[PDB]
């Protein structure tokens, strides 16, 4: 066009704003982000992207974030946005539990920071948040969720969504292998093993390639934790097993 | 040809060393209708040519009253017009507040003149479209002061600006030694031959386009439309 | 795909969805003398060249490595006036911290705090990011830290690394060299031996600056303890 | 000798050549991009008429309006952008009862008009931190009431200038209209005269069959105050003429 | 401390007639025990129509009269007219109440023809609460006026009495006593007394000395 | 050019900035809404049925109040933040005139939001269409429809939206006092205006009911494909 | 050139006009509205008498000798007070276009006592994507080169380039340009080398001049353009030369009353007084 | 001062002195306490004369602009409401204000008491002024809703008089007003030395 | 209102300290150095202040800090209250509609 797409506020003929296009195309360059929702809880497995020998991991999430006890999100696109995006939605959150006392429920905290992007993208001279960010977390009005964010600032409730790269062909085979009310959480994480493992070409995940968080409910409490190296390797050794045995048996 | 680029902007300088938009904001005022402002040694007197935007609309206003003893004749954007007039309404309002006397003419232009500089040399800004014959009275005497839309002012015995303005002037200028010492009826007959000396041949004053606002010694300023100006024009010499 | 309006400015977008004003700014660091940077076990050790125009230069008057506090040092390659303004901001963070929590700052934590602020310049139309990257050291519980903040503001924690020029060789020779279990007084060794690498000429005590930080906390090493590092080495 | 693309259309707080401000000219334009509006002035009253486009039947002709009460001896009808008109029309009315509350009077149609006015022309020069009008207002209007001075009419343009009218027409066809008038206006009318004469001037100058519907029409008068025409006082007048 | 009011003395008086409006005051000022001037009138007009006076703490009586002169002035410069003289007391009652945290120490009295020619009187507090009267005193000796007033030109507690209407001769003999009463029994009045006659001709300025203290 | 800038006028008079956040409205899906006799319906056609999507998070009817409604056309964003503050509004006109807001009131408020926001170059409008309806202070059922420009119309019955012109041919030759008349009737006018705009229908059906001194309720997909079946029935009928 | 805020990238315009190309350079529904307003703005030569179109060319269906051109409110309001009066014209085609800048017409006159000679009242714009598709509408692909054609327009003196200053210039003031067939005495003082016509009058003398067609074109330079006296009075040296000598007949005084109606009924600027 | 409004069956009954005392000296004897807000909406004055005046003014035109907006008359509890907050954000000030808001609208009759101490309060009898209590005390015993407007304006008269007799601050004339889905009215403003004469 | 008068004689002077001292750094430039070092310290400040972030989003504001000469000087502003940590958030576009005036 090389028009309207210079203010990040200019509306093109057909009404369209080409900056926040430009955002979500920044966004698709961003490594594979997925997450699925299911009875027994909500996961979120996101790929490392940066797999360099000598980087160093010294946080125990890599591109996961704990928003609060009951929150979890993960990211999608340019680092430092999401860096502040996220502090943002730890200080929504906390400013709630302040005035409330009691967990914000999710749908709030992805409103308030969806709000906050839509400001950026609304008022000239402000770039837009490059940034989506898939979000779990539990509360008492809905018990589980999963929403996905957007750098437009639109959201979305989603049982089986994937954001990033190769996102289209994610969604797509989580289409064909969801079933809605039936999906527990070992069918999920199955079920993420997969779609990782196709939607990344490059090789066979090693567990370092991949990074898989978990969302329960215990003894009342919400509990995320990310799954260990070995749990990973032991899921990929399954979906392994399972894919030979399935190509044994066409024959 | 060359100078598109300095054209757009009050803030750009041309190479030639000249900002266009203070001559096009003196090209806006020229496009305006004609004002006489001639002052004789005890009286200041502005005559205007109003204009009918139509037949059945009225003739606009361009006397307009600022203080007890100042006047202005309009000439240009109406707009930056009335700003101007409420500035100079509220000055003498200090003045005669604060210090309890009439604020001198002089200072009061020259206030003007910092005003209207200011928008030209910032960005975002454009100069005041509006040019300015100021007729007072105060202890040094009648003052008549052209103020451009260039912030520089002027001081005159006599001045005509607006469209087909220059025929005023050049009839002004023929006759200033029987401006200085005349009648105040005098004075006003030769602004109006001189509005009368832009207007075309065929055209000719009536009573609905004149405005005459004169100030003098024990007069204050007074502004005279149609039945009120009609006195002044019965005796006038024919073209 | 000449995108030159896209590139002008730096809040528009490419239709790719790249910002090419930060990838201009990461080149401007690329252009930089090299930077070596080792967390060996023992310790970490920040390397990198002042390359001196002229003789006619104090060595005393500046310094490309620097101290943040009585545990934190960083250096940088790029631009040096954005270094030294970010140093400050650094220093300030980190005071600011230990009054707060009267605790010494985590590494990790003024690293956040560094790259906040090389967002938020990032971020606004009408300046320009930080033509600077710094590789920012420390010593918290017990544990070496070594970190490097892009312009951008994205930061990555590293086991060894190189930036300015010749920086890819850099991490390559890192990469042959490094060891898992590797001590200090010899990752000072192996980045004086990357700075050969990416050195045109011989190096002397003045040509390079070297700093380390561990268990008693960071210290800029003298020219004395370069020069015998460099004899040991060579 | 070679052309060049010299513009001077897009600021505006540029001058042209000829010291034109073009922005103000292209919210002229926009004026004649409304609807026709008729006031008429005259010694028994002033009689403002303006026709209502309604797109389609199911659109509430009463919520198309026009023809506004700014206080109860003013009124007002706008032409070109509504929104604007609203804005103005709330200024207007503020002004009124500030007045009101201030010097216990009647504010004259004049003031009011010279108020609108004034907060008509702050296009880059209020000089004010909150956001101002940056674009000059793309409305036309006549305000038309009764005071002491007798029955007023008077025209604001998007410049700022307000003069006073004996009769005005604005709007897409302004010209048509005000040819109109100028051939059937006389000083000594009546008002019922003047409302038969801006009824059939309409009804030449708009493509829609005149009817009650499609039409706004309000009288003031020196004593009565401002009373819109209803839909059988309207459809009385259609008969008439 | 610092007191920034100070009782200046002063007595002022109003009449309404049928074509007339009286507005009469004395020309002491007095500050504490002494006397500042034996020349300073009570009573400023305003326009033809109107003239209005203050009492109390000369400073605000100054200022008042200085910023009511203005709004005057800027009153003509926009509506193109002189204002009125109840448009007048509407205006100085907002103006009074604008300073209500901080009150202007003034007693006002606008006194004046209406658009018909009557006298109109309206009485002011330092508030600025105010009604349109037929007559009314102010400053220091109006509870010693008023009662002469209500008796005379009210007619109040006169039986069997003729409601004759209030002529111009009576009213200027009436002020004059009872501003005599006023010095007699007021250390504040005395000196002279400035009557201003407010008729369709104009306004009238007469001068008739009171005794000195 | 003239059609970059919000504040710059077109030579024709345009300000072609609201005229492009027309043309976004107008991408959006199609939103119905008429108005009966002590019954007010809304109607918006779902672009697509989206598996793995949660229909709640997702809706186009929202309630500014218990007594009025409002449904948008355009971008999703602008859309929330101008419900949020009409919601704002509406209980800060219950604070301060302590009167259940009117539908003219709120209509009013939104659509001097959207002009303040056309004011400045700086800010852009919102590219949103609402039919903002709901029943005032006396029950008099009311609808309404706002645009980005800042202006607001009443009507009987409207369409915005993909689609919306043949809608409201639609709506125009169907609309009859009977119709408004029963609530099952304006129910039934909205079903096939919406069959109308979409050819698929059924879950693609959002369709919200409020009635006199009643909530807003929004019907279940059964409510909706019992209609859509009584629609099928009367059109087979004939 | 947006500015609109801080850090807004600004680019500066091009005289030659190259960023609008560079820009432009389909999707069927944008070909679709292209083709719409290209459709819209294109010329409709046409005659409001018997509303018969005019798909044949002015001169192809009537041959002419004579065709006097008025492009301007001035120029038209000269003609209507001069000529018209002094004989009969007749409606003959009118031209109907619609541009993005704007009683804006394009009426042909012809004489009834010597239909050869013929007019042209232009008091409407036309586009600079227009002039030529008039000029085939009018005088079609092939021209007689036997036709006097007398342009009259109007331009500002700040248009007008020269050393003294356009405020010392005498604002009434004309200036002719003739083609190379024209060898008739100009009566006006030659435009100045660097002076340029860029509008419909440009149009026409390049095309008589092109194709060797005798023309002149007459710009009276003025301060003031809406219906201004001075400026006919300016004019009327064109018709006291030849060519339009006996088109008006000897009745100035018909003509300057005229002239004075013409000028009553005109529309002042209500953003200057 | 003293003020009485009580809401009968045909509508809103409104009376009040007329004494304005400055102290112990009676400033005037003929002050209209009644402030009448529109054709449909008025109030009283009780307390600070220059308070009441200037913050029923506001309020007046506050509701002028409200009725030119909506286009509908405001109600009387809207109009209540909006007095009590302009008085409530100047709390503490030291505003002296007193009065009661009479009106009809599509609720019916109304009567709201509202002060510039903040309370807001609607009631069919209410009264407020330094002999208030003495008017109380008359109403109560005099007052029934199915009243006749006769024996209501006499109800009126009668404990206005009391209480310009107990009180010193109260006297002059009782202006009475009555309130009616039409309009208010002015009944009568008889003198207190009148209703002496005539009750005793 | 009564929030205008202060609750502390040291709240006025403290709320205002940056203010203040900025004034305070002009009058002395004004009298020593003249007019010409303060309008441009104005106008520096106001180019560093016009880009930053929006304000729902706490600033940096390093540039500033520089040219006021705070970029190594922590006071017990900088400290007891932390900016990011507001603990109370309003919404963004109210925010941003209130500092360009509308509000």
């Amino acid at each position: 066009s090389r028009r309207y797409d210079s203010r990040t506020t200019i509306f093109s003929p057909e009404g369209r704003l080409y900056q926040v296009e430009y955002a979500m195309e920044a966004i698709g360059h961003a490594g594979t982000c997925l997450g699925i929702l299911a009875n027994d809880g909500v996961l979120l497995a996101a790929e490392r992207r940066n797999i360099h020998k000598l980087l160093d991991e010294v946080f125990f999430s890599e591109k996961i974030y704990k928003l609060n006890e009951d929150m979890a999100c993960s990211v999608a696109g340019i680092t430092s946005d999401a860096n502040v995006l996220t502090n943002e939605l730890r200080l929504i959150a906390q400013r709630y539990l302040l005035q409330y006392q009691e967990p914000i429920p999710c749908e709030q905290l992805v409103t308030a920071l969806c709000d906050i992007k839509q400001a950026y993208t609304q008022f000239g001279g402000k770039r837009p948040f490059g940034v989506s960010l898939l979000y779990i977390g539990w509360d008492k009005h809905y018990g589980f969720q999963l929403y996905q964010s957007d750098p437009s600032g639109n959201y979305g409730g989603w049982k089986a969504t994937c954001i990033g790269n190769n996102s289209a062909a994610a969604v797509s085979m989580l289409k064909q292998d969801y079933k809605e009310g039936e999906m527990t959480l070992k069918s999920a994480l199955a079920l993420a093993i997969k779609v990782l493992n196709k939607t990344m070409d490059v090789s066979k995940l090693s567990a370092e390639k991949v990074e898989i968080a978990t969302l329960t409910r215990e003894n009342g409490k919400t509990v995320i934790r990310v799954l260990k190296q070995k749990e990973v390797e032991q899921l990929i050794k399954k979906h392994e097993e399972e894919e030979a045995k399935a190509e044994r048996e066409k024959k | 040809m060359f100078r598109n680029q300095y054209d757009n902007d009050v803030t750009v300088w041309s190479p030639q060393g000249r900002i266009h938009q203070i001559e096009y904001a003196m090209e806006a005022v020229k496009q305006g209708s004609a004002t006489v402002g001639l002052k004789s040694k005890t009286h200041a007197v502005l005559v205007a040519l109003k204009r009918a935007q139509s037949e059945l609309a009225a003739h606009q206003k361009k006397i307009l009253h600022v203080d007890n003893h100042i006047g202005i004749s309009i000439a240009g954007l109406t707009a930056d017009a009335r700003l101007l007039c409420n500035f100079m309404r509220q000055e003498c309002l200090d003045s005669r507040f604060v210090f309890d006397r009439p604020l001198p003419v002089s200072r009061l232009v020259s206030l003007i003149g910092s005003k209207t500089q200011i928008p030209t040399q910032r960005y975002g800004r454009r100069p005041y479209g509006v040019g300015l014959l100021i007729a007072g009275y105060d202890d040094m005497g009648p003052h008549i002061f052209q103020t451009c839309p260039s912030a520089n002012y002027f001081d005159c015995r006599a001045m005509s600006i607006g469209a087909r303005s220059q025929s005023a002037r050049t009839y002004l200028e023929r006759h200033m030694s029987e401006f200085m010492e005349c009648n105040l009826n005098e004075l006003v007959k030769h602004g109006l031959r001189a509005l009368r000396e832009t207007l075309p041949a065929e055209q000719d004053l009536t009573t609905k386009n004149v405005s005459i606002g004169i100030v003098g010694k024990d007069l204050e300023f007074t502004i005279y439309d149609d039945d009120d100006v009609s006195p002044f024009l019965e005796g006038l010499e024919e073209r | 795909m000449a995108e030159r309006g896209y590139s002008f400015s730096l809040t528009t977008f490419s239709p790719s969805g790249k910002l090419v004003q930060i990838e201009y700014a990461l080149a401007a660091v690329a252009g930089g003398a090299p930077s070596v940077g080792i967390k060996a076990a023992n310790g970490v050790v920040l390397a990198t060249e002042k390359k001196q125009k002229s003789i006619l230069y104090d060595e005393r008057s500046v310094h490309k490595v620097e101290p943040i506090t009585k545990h934190i040092g960083l250096v940088y390659s790029g631009m040096g006036p954005d270094y030294r303004v970010l140093v400050h901001r650094a220093r300030k963070l980190a005071q600011q911290y230990y009054l707060v929590y009267q605790e010494p700052i985590p590494t990790a934590q003024l690293v956040q705090r560094v790259a906040s602020v090389m967002q938020e310049y990032t971020q606004s139309g009408g300046v320009r990011p930080f033509g600077v990257s710094l590789l920012i050291c420390g010593w918290n519980e017990g544990r070496p830290y070594l970190f490097q903040s892009d312009p951008s503001g994205a930061y990555f924690a590293w086991k060894a690394t190189a930036m300015g020029k010749n920086y890819v060789n850099g991490k390559t020779f890192l990469e042959k060299r490094y060891n898992e279990d590797l001590e200090l007084e010899d990752a000072i060794h192996t980045a004086i031996l990357t700075l050969k690498e990416s050195f045109e000429g011989q190096m002397t005590e003045d040509n390079i600056e070297v700093g380390i930080c561990n268990e008693a906390g960071f210290r800029r090493l003298t020219p004395t303890e370069v020069k015998d590092y460099l004899a040991a080495i060579a | 000798m070679f052309l060049t693309r010299s513009e001077y259309d897009r600021g505006v707080n540029t001058f042209s050549p000829e010291g034109r401000l073009f922005q103000v000219e292209y919210a002229i334009e926009a004026i004649k991009l409304g609807s026709t509006a008729i006031g008429i002035q005259t010694s028994e009253g002033v009689c403002l008429a303006v026709e209502k486009r309604i797109t389609s039947p199911l659109m509430e002709p009463s919520s198309i309006e026009k023809i506004v009460e700014i206080d109860a001896h003013i009124g007002c009808a706008m032409s070109g952008l509504i929104a604007d008109a609203k804005t103005l029309i709330d200024k207007a009315r503020v002004e009124t009862q500030n007045h009101w509350f201030t010097y216990n009077e009647t504010m004259t149609v004049e003031s009011v008009t010279q108020a609108v006015s004034n907060l008509a022309l702050q296009f880059g020069e209020e000089d004010a931190d909150p956001g101002a009008m940056s674009r000059p207002f793309g409305v036309a209007l006549l305000f038309g009431g009764v005071d002491e001075k007798g029955p007023q009419l008077f025209h604001m343009d998007p410049s700022g200038t307000f003069v006073q009218c004996d009769a005005r027409a604005i709007g897409s066809a302004s010209e048509g209209a005000q040819s109109s008038l100028q051939e059937v206006y006389h000083k000594s009318m009546t008002l019922k005269e003047a409302i038969k004469s801006s009824l059939i001037i309409l009804k030449q100058v708009m493509e829609e069959k005149l009817n009650a519907t499609n039409i706004e029409l309000a009288t003031v008068q020196p004593g009565q105050n401002f009373h819109m025409f209803t839909k059988e006082e309207l459809e009385e007048v259609i008969k008439d003429i | 401390r610092f007191s920034p009011y100070v009782f200046n003395g002063g007595t002022i008086l109003a009449i309404a007639g049928e074509d007339f409006a009286i507005v009469a005051s004395d020309t002491r000022l007095s500050e504490g025990f002494s006397i500042h001037t034996r020349d300073s009138p009570k009573c400023y007009k305003l326009t033809d129509k109107t003239v209005i006076g203050c009492s109390g703490f000369h400073g605000d009586c100054l200022t008042l009269t200085k910023i009511i002169e203005a709004r005057l002035k800027m009153y003509k410069h926009s509506n193109n007219k002189a204002m009125t003289t109840g448009a007048i007391a509407a205006m100085l009652s907002t103006i009074l109440y604008s300073r209500r945290f901080f009150p202007y120490y003034v007693y006002n009295i606008i006194g004046g023809l209406d658009e018909e020619g009557k006298g109109a009187v309206y009485s002011f507090d330092p508030v600025g609460s105010y009604q349109r009267d037929s007559f009314k005193a102010g400053g220091s000796a109006s509870a010693m006026l008023q009662p002469l007033l209500d008796n005379q030109v009210g007619f109040k507690n006169m039986q069997n009495v003729e409601h004759v209407p209030l002529s111009l001769d009576r009213a200027m003999r009436l002020v004059k006593d009872v501003f005599i009463s006023a010095a007699e029994r007021d250390v504040y009045t005395g000196d002279a007394l400035r009557i201003c006659i407010v008729t369709k001709e104009g306004i009238r300025e007469e001068t008739v000395s009171l005794r000195k203290d | 050019s003239y059609d970059r800038a919000i504040t710059v006028f077109s030579p024709d008079g345009h300000l072609f900035q609201v005229e492009y956040a027309q043309e976004a409205v107008k991408k959006g899906s199609t939103a119905v809404g008429v108005r009966g006799r002590d019954i007010v319906v809304l109607g918006v056609e779902k672009k697509s049925v989206a598996k793995l999507q949660d229909e709640r998070t997702v809706r186009k009817i929202c309630a500014l109040d218990d007594n009025v409604c409002m449904a948008f056309a355009g971008l999703t964003a602008d859309a929330r933040i101008v419900i949020n503050r009409a919601r704002v509004e509406c209980q800060s006109h219950r604070l301060t005139v302590e009167d259940p807001v009117t539908v003219e009131y709120i209509t009013r408020y939104i659509a001097s939001l959207k002009q303040r926001y056309t004011q400045s170059n700086g800010r852009r409008p919102f590219g949103i269409s609402a039919l903002i309806v709901g029943f005032d202070f006396d029950g008099t059922p009311r609808l309404y429809q706002t645009d980005p420009s800042g202006t607001y119309h009443a009507w009987k019955a409207n369409a915005i939206g993909r689609g919306a012109k043949s809608v409201r041919e639609f709506l125009e030759k169907n609309y009859t006092d009977e119709a408004i008349e029963t609530d099952d009737l304006t129910i039934k006018l909205v079903i096939k205006a919406l069959l109308e705009v979409v050819q698929s229908g059924g879950k693609n059906i959002e369709l919200a009911v409020m009635r006199r001194d009643q909530s807003l309720k929004i019907l279940n997909p059964e409510e909706i494909e019992k209609y859509v079946a009584e629609i099928e029935k009367e059109k087979e009928e004939n | 050139m947006a500015a609109t805020f801080f850090g807004e990238v600004v680019k500066a315009p091009c005289r030659a006009g190259t960023e609008d190309e560079e820009e432009e350079e389909e999707t069927p529904e944008d070909r679709e509205v292209r083709l719409q307003l290209a459709r819209k703005r294109e010329v409709r030569l046409l005659r409001r008498q018997t509303k018969t179109s005019l798909e044949v060319s002015l001169l192809e269906k009537y041959p002419c000798s004579k065709f006097i051109i008025a492009i301007g409110n001035n120029a038209v309001a000269f003609l209507s007070s001069f000529v018209m009066n002094s004989g009969v014209w007749e409606e003959v085609g009118c031209a109907k276009l619609w541009n993005e800048w704007c009683e804006a017409f394009c009426v042909f006159y012809h004489l009834k006592s010597n239909p050869s000679v013929f007019l042209c009242q232009c008091s409407c714009y036309v586009a600079e994507d227009q002039q030529y598709q008039w000029l085939e509408k009018v005088f079609g692909s092939c021209p007689r080169k036997n036709m006097q054609i007398t342009i009259l327009t109007c331009r500002h003196v700040t248009d007008y380039k020269t050393s003294e200053s356009t405020g010392s210039l005498p604002s009434p003031f004309l200036r002719a340009l003739k083609t190379q067939n024209f060898k008739d005495s100009a009566c006006c003082p030659l435009l100045e080398q660097p002076n340029i016509v860029h509008d419909l009058p440009a149009a026409v003398l390049s095309y008589c001049q092109v194709w060797k067609i005798p023309a002149i074109l007459y710009l009276c330079y003025t301060d003031v353009m809406k219906l201004d006296l001075i400026t006919v009075e300016a004019f009327k040296p064109i018709l006291s030369t030849r060519s339009l000598k006996g088109l008006v007949k000897n009745i100035p005084q018909s003509t300057e009353i005229l002239k004075k109606l013409m000028t009553t009924n005109e529309i002042q600027s209500n953003i200057y007084t | 001062t003293t003020t009485l409004a009580f809401k009968f069956r045909h509508g809103v009954i409104v009376a009040a002195d007329s004494r304005a005392t400055a102290g112990a000296y009676i400033a005037s004897q003929t002050v209209k306490k009644v402030i009448e807000i529109n054709p449909y909406l008025l109030g009283t004055m009780a307390g600070g004369a220059a308070d009441c005046s200037f913050w029923e003014r506001l309020l007046a035109r506050q509701c002028r602009i409200y009725e030119l907006r909506n286009k509908e008359r405001i109600s009387v509890a809207a109009a209540s409401k909006l007095l009590a907050n302009m008085v409530y954000q100047y709390k503490g000030m030291g505003l002296s204000m007193g009065t009661m808001i009479c009106g009809w609208d599509k609720r019916g009759p109304g009567l709201y008491y509202v002060d510039s101490e903040g309370n807001r309060i609607s009631g069919a009898t209410f009264s407020v002024g330094s002999g208030s209590v003495y008017a109380y005390g008359v109403m109560d015993r005099g007052y029934s809703y199915d009243l006749e407007v006769e024996q209501a304006y006499d109800l009126a008269r009668r404990a206005i008089y009391q209480a310009t007799y107990r009180d010193a601050y109260s006297g002059g004339a009782v202006n009475l007003y009555h309130v009616r889905e039409d309009g208010w009215i002015r009944v009568s403003s008889d003198n207190v030395a009148d209703l002496h004469e005539k009750y005793s | 209102k009564n929030e205008l008068l202060p609750s502390h004689p040291l709240e006025l002077s403290e709320k205002n300290f940056q203010l203040n001292q900025d004034k305070m750094n002009f009058s002395t430039l004004r009298n020593i150095q003249g007019l010409f070092a303060p309008l441009k310290l104005q106008m520096e400040f106001k180019a560093v202040q016009q880009v930053q972030r929006l304000p729902f989003l706490s600033s940096s504001n390093l540039s500033l800090d520089v040219l006021r000469g705070n970029d190594e000087t922590i006071g017990f502003e900088d400290i007891l209250n932390d900016p990011s940590q507001s603990e109370v958030m309003g919404e963004p576009h109210l925010m941003v509609e209130y500092k360009l005036g509308l509000l």
